[PDB]
RNA sequence: GUGGGAGAGGGUGGUGGAAUUCCCGGAGUAGCGGUGAAAUGCGCAGAUACCGGGAGGAACGCCGAUGGCGAAGGCAGCCACCUGGUCCACCCGUGACGCUGAGGCGCGAAAGCGUGGGGAGCAAACCGGAUUAGAUACCCGGGUAGUCCACGCCCUAAACGAUGCGCGCUAGGUCUCUGGGUCUCCUGGGGGCCGAAGCUAACGCGUUAAGCGCGCCGCCUGGGGAGUACGGCCGCAAGGC
């Protein structure tokens, strides 16, 4: 799954400042983690639909957050996307 | 690395040599699959509620191990290879739940 | 001819008939009897009275083998189950124990429509 | 129904999650191998739910029975 | 975010016992079966009843609930792995990032279709026995597709709470599932029952609204003709919209 150290490692990676848990960058990074993991799971297990609904919801959430970021600070958006390697 | 409990029921009719052999093979598999043995309880020959492979009794072994998750299932399969092994049940360990405590 | 003298008695009782098998303690049948082994032919085999006559006939043919004491095992719900029990108790065979071995699946096999609304 | 005595009320402290303990688990089964209903066992929902899995595990281990014969009928 | 919880939520591999059928062996013999009553059927090539061994398919008794989980369809032996949702506590981070949602896309019980496996029990069609005025049926004996698995289609339903989704507001009582707390009680999330105000044609609903409100979507406009015709789109077909 996703253990504590993995999660912490990614949080402190995208944190705007020390102590930053819930900023948009961190949220999109976490979502991206879960999404890549879950997509990997659905590469096999193609008959698991219920999990796939989860994937859909996560992707939606991420897209909404990113849309907000694009709206607010286009540079921070560009940096985030470049970093995580999303869209395309 | 997660914590599991391996239950193994064996053939009651095994003498010293064959039994020590079976235990050595079991521990060699536990080694080969990367399982680290923490605590071991050997209960031995006990009555059964129903016959298992025609025998009214069984030889009980209990191990508490720490091993990688991905390998667990595989390990169990290996333990089932042996002819003299009656039952293998690998249970993910849990903390006791008391009633009347 | 055997000279067993102690054995098992199986009462298999369904709604349509009652059959009784007296066996040796290893399980092997000595004699058997049923509703139809006596005169009865049609639905009358399912009668408690038929179960009585069947039980008694089985017990008689058993005492010809020199049987003295039996252990009773009962299978299935139907009339004349308890009548077979009672007749065996009055038979002249000492009845040691009575046991219900009636077979039941753990949700195993699909029943005929008559037995449905279950599984 | 459940008219005699209180399965949990007369009993000590015990781990409900322990499958290997036969002497205590036997008390939760009827004359047949059946798992006793709550009204007998006197347990709660969570407790019962745990008990069931424990017993089933023990059965598979050959420690407890699945079904049994009824006596003196 | 951190910490803690319950769960038949889902996918893959493994594995357990009961019962049914079949095969082999033992012992045993005149019937078994079935119904309102019977007959077809099965049985002297030895059935039924009993024991021992074996094979295979499918479904998981008790627990089990007036219970739980899921968006819906729906989900129940046990074990491990993979994985979705959700609740609570702390008040820590971001700072309106929200709601709804035509089209689109995906999921979607049963039956049905395609290819290939499988096939114990059940069983449309069918073949028989009986019942009846007749019996194309209800009852009984057989029985193929199918029911099962994998992959691919079909897209329906009393797909039902016959009740779109979200938020706020408006007495309580009582049972229950699951958290937390100063743990007789308080506080939160589910599931039921009786009921303030109020609503309703009535039945009833009533903090799980069908009450008071706001936002957005879908839909209705007498019955038959008719979910028919025509057209279009979808489907291998059945057929669907
Ligand atoms: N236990 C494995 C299960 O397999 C399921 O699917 C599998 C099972 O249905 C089945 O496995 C074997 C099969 O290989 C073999 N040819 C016959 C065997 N009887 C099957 O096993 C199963 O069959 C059916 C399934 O409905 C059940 O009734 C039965 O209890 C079960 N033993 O075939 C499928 C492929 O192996 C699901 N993946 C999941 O429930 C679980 O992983
Ligand atoms: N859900 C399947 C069942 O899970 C049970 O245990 C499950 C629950 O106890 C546990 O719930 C945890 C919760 O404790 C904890 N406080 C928070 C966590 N997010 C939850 O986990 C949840 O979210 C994650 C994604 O983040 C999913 O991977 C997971 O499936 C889901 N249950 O997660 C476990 C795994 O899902 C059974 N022990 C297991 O045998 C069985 O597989
Ligand atoms: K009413
Ligand atoms: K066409
Ligand atoms: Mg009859
Ligand atoms: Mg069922
Ligand atoms: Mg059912
Ligand atoms: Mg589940
Ligand atoms: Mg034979
Ligand atoms: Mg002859
Ligand atoms: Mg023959
Ligand atoms: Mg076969
Ligand atoms: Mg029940
Ligand atoms: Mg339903
Ligand atoms: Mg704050
Ligand atoms: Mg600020
Ligand atoms: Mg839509
Ligand atoms: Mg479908
Ligand atoms: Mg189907
Ligand atoms: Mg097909
Ligand atoms: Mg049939
Ligand atoms: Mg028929
Ligand atoms: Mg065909
Ligand atoms: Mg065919
Ligand atoms: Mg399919
Ligand atoms: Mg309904
Ligand atoms: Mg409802
Ligand atoms: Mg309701
Ligand atoms: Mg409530
Ligand atoms: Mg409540
Ligand atoms: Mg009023
Ligand atoms: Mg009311
Ligand atoms: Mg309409
Ligand atoms: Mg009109
Ligand atoms: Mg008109
Ligand atoms: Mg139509």
């Amino acid at each position: 799954p996703i253990t504590k150290e993995e999660k912490q490692k990614v949080i402190q990676e995208f944190a705007r400042f020390p102590g930053d848990t819930g900023s948009t960058e961190v949220q999109v990074a976490l979502l991206t983690l879960r999404i890549n993991r879950l997509s990997e799971h659905l590469k096999v297990h193609k008959k698991d639909h219920h999990s796939h609904r989860g994937l859909l919801m996560m992707v939606g959430q991420r897209r909404r957050l990113l849309r907000y970021l694009q709206r607010e600070d286009p540079e921070r958006y560009r940096a985030l996307i470049e970093k995580l390697g999303i869209r395309g | 690395m997660r914590r599991y409990e391996v239950n193994i029921v064996l053939n009651p009719n095994l003498d010293q040599s064959q039994l020590a052999l079976e235990k050595e093979i079991i521990q060699r598999a536990l080694e080969n699959y990367g399982a680290r043995v923490e605590k071991v309880e050997e209960l031995g020959l006990r009555r059964l509620a129903y016959p298992i492979a025609k025998d009214p009794q069984g030889y009980f072994l209990w191990y508490q191990v720490e091993m990688p998750e991905d390998r667990v299932n595989d390990l169990a399969r290996e333990l089932r290879i042996r002819d003299n092994v009656r039952r293998v049940m690998v249970v993910k360990s849990q903390e006791p739940f008391l009633a009347n405590a | 001819k055997r000279q067993v003298a102690s054995g098992r008695a199986y009462i298999h009782a369904s709604y349509n008939n009652t059959i009784v098998t007296i066996t040796d303690p290893d399980g092997n049948p000595i004699t058997w009897s049923s509703g139809g082994v006596i005169g009865y032919k049609g639905s009358r085999k399912g009668t408690p009275y038929a179960a009585q006559l069947a039980a008694l006939d089985a017990a008689k043919k058993a005492m010809a083998y020199g049987m003295q004491s039996v252990d009773v095992i009962v299978r299935g719900t139907g009339a004349g189950r308890e009548q077979a029990i009672r007749a065996l108790q009055a038979s002249g065979l000492q009845v040691k124990s009575i046991v219900d071995d009636t077979p039941v699946p753990h949700n195993g096999c699909r029943p005929k429509k008559k037995f449905r609304k279950a599984s | 129904p459940s008219r005699k005595a209180k399965v949990k009320a007369t009993l000590g402290e015990f781990d409900l999650r322990d499958y290997r303990n036969v002497e205590v688990l036997k008390r939760f089964l009827s004359e047949t191998g059946k798992i006793l209903p709550r009204r007998r066992t006197g347990l709660s929902a969570k407790e019962q739910r745990i008990l069931a899995k424990t017993i089933k595990r023990a059965r598979i281990l050959g420690l407890l029975p699945f079904t049994e014969k009824l006596v003196r009928k």
